[PDB]
């Protein structure tokens, strides 16, 4: 049910990152489930670009599209729901 | 914006009265070229029809070791009778040529003293026994049974809220082993 | 109030190259930087030119930039704004944009000859 | 837990600098460079064991995704 219900509308991430770290602002999804990232490995694709053995920090929430931002360096985010924040 | 706040106010109005405001409106300004935004004939129709329901929704901007333990005791009642966090008998009494190992704060005993600490200077609050008597807990049962009741349902209560938190863990696992692994995007 | 006693002690506290000595020697050259810039400016020359830390031309800078002699200040910050293997020589704290902001400060109303003030903002 | 690996290290980056960036957090005691025999340069890690995990964490929080000299450092919490 979790795959089947997935929605899809797919709006562009407004995401700033910081090398001090990255902060997404999304629209009100009204639901409890925590928007969560984490690392994928630099294989899976639909056509595969060659030359991949890098890793990415995707962040995916449910009505807000999947961050993602490649990670080339070699439950410490946050989730603040008045002002629609992610960090 | 003429035309452009005219849109915004009939989606407002539209959003707040129902779809039957706007056959009010075009039936009643067909006639004017302002209602023409609610007529398929003005440009703005479409434009305006979408803010209605923005309006709606709440989108849009509106229009602008005993020893070891006598040890810790003795700690946590010596320092019962400082005066602030730097005015105690202890500070001056580390560097006193005598071994006190448990101040430093990355031995864990640290904890130990201070909730030895924090039983000493809840014995030695007024209502710990200094110049007042307990007589509620004392000789009240009834008292004792309130207080039971209301651990026991202090309890219970965070046995459910622990039980929505867990339930709410499970189900962000659930949606974790469901999230989108190929449309990968970077901005 | 003879050079001779600060020179014999900071020779041989500068016996061994440890942290200590620093705090003595830095600031004996900024007493001295009176009544004589040129203690202070060959000192810091010596030290921006001599051992090796980021702080060196920091204290260089922090001495020289209060003083009357603004060329040798922005002199440690040119030895600086080249760094010559080391783009972050200090990372989050800026010493570049220090240098912009004592080029604010000499664009101030003072030299308002118009030419001057845009030269630095350039 | 708290150490530190901070990943990544420059070809300069010693345990005294590293240890001079993230000691202002809480007094880091051990220092280990797990070092290169063959070239003398780390091989992008240092470890830094510091007393209190709110130091390490604090640090782990902060520093990461940091630059020392240039390089892109990785400090997470060890295992």
């Amino acid at each position: 049910e979790v795959k089947k219900f997935v929605k899809i509308g797919r709006p562009g991430y407004k995401v700033t990152k910081q090398r001090d770290l990255f902060q997404i602002d999304y629209p009100e999804i009204a639901e409890g489930i925590m928007p969560r990232h984490r690392f994928m490995s630099a294989y899976e694709q639909r056509i595969e670009p060659p030359d991949r053995r890098w890793q990415y920090l995707l962040m995916a929430a449910e009505p807000y599209e999947t961050i993602a931002f490649k990670v080339p360096s070699r439950f410490w985010t946050h989730w603040n729901r008045e002002t629609k924040q992610f960090f | 914006p003429e035309v452009r706040n005219i849109v915004d106010k009939t989606a407002s109005f539209v959003a707040r009265n129902g779809p039957e405001f706007e056959a009010r409106i075009r039936q009643n300004e067909i006639n004017n070229p302002k209602f023409n935004f609610l007529n398929p004939n003005d440009p703005y129709h479409a434009y305006y029809r979408h803010k209605v329901s923005e309006f709606k929704e709440g989108k849009a901007q509106e229009p602008s070791s005993a020893f070891d333990l006598d040890v810790v005791k003795l700690t946590a009642q010596f320092v019962a009778r400082n005066g602030r966090q730097f005015l105690t008998q202890l500070m001056q009494k580390e560097q006193r040529n005598y071994q006190f190992d448990f101040l430093r704060p990355q031995h864990s005993l640290f904890n130990y003293f201070t909730k030895l600490v924090e039983q000493y200077t809840k014995i030695l609050i007024p209502p710990k026994g200094l110049f007042s008597k307990l007589k509620k807990e004392a000789e009240n049962p009834r008292e004792v049974l309130d207080q039971v009741c209301y651990r026991v349902e202090w309890a219970k209560f965070q046995e459910r809220e622990r039980k929505k938190e867990e339930e709410e863990k499970e189900k962000e696992r659930v949606a974790y082993a469901q999230i989108d692994w190929h449309d990968f995007v970077v901005v | 109030g003879r050079v001779t006693h600060t020179r014999r002690t900071f020779d041989r506290a500068l016996r061994a190259l440890p942290i200590t000595q620093h705090s003595r020697i830095w600031p004996l050259y900024l007493r001295f930087l009176r009544s004589h810039p040129l203690p202070e400016t060959a000192v810091r020359g010596y030290r921006r030119f001599l051992k090796l830390s980021p702080e060196s031309a920091e204290e260089y800078i922090e001495y020289l930039k209060s003083s009357d002699r603004l060329d040798e200040a922005a002199q440690r910050l040119a030895t600086v704004v080249n760094d010559e293997r080391f783009v972050s020589k200090a990372g989050k704290s800026n010493y570049q944009l220090w240098h912009e902001l004592c080029d604010l400060i000499s664009q101030n109303p003072d030299k308002v000859q118009s030419l001057n003030v845009d030269a630095i903002i350039r | 837990k708290r150490v530190l690996y901070v990943g990544g290290l420059a070809e300069e980056v010693d345990d005294k600098v590293l240890h001079a960036a993230f000691i202002p957090f809480g007094d880091i005691t051990d220092i280990q460079i797990p070092l290169d025999y063959e070239t003398e340069k780390h091989r992008g890690f240092a470890f830094v064991e510091f007393e209190l995990a709110e130091d390490a964490a604090a640090a782990i929080d902060n520093m990461n995704e940091s630059e020392l000299f240039g390089r892109t450092i990785r400090v997470n919490l060890a295992k």
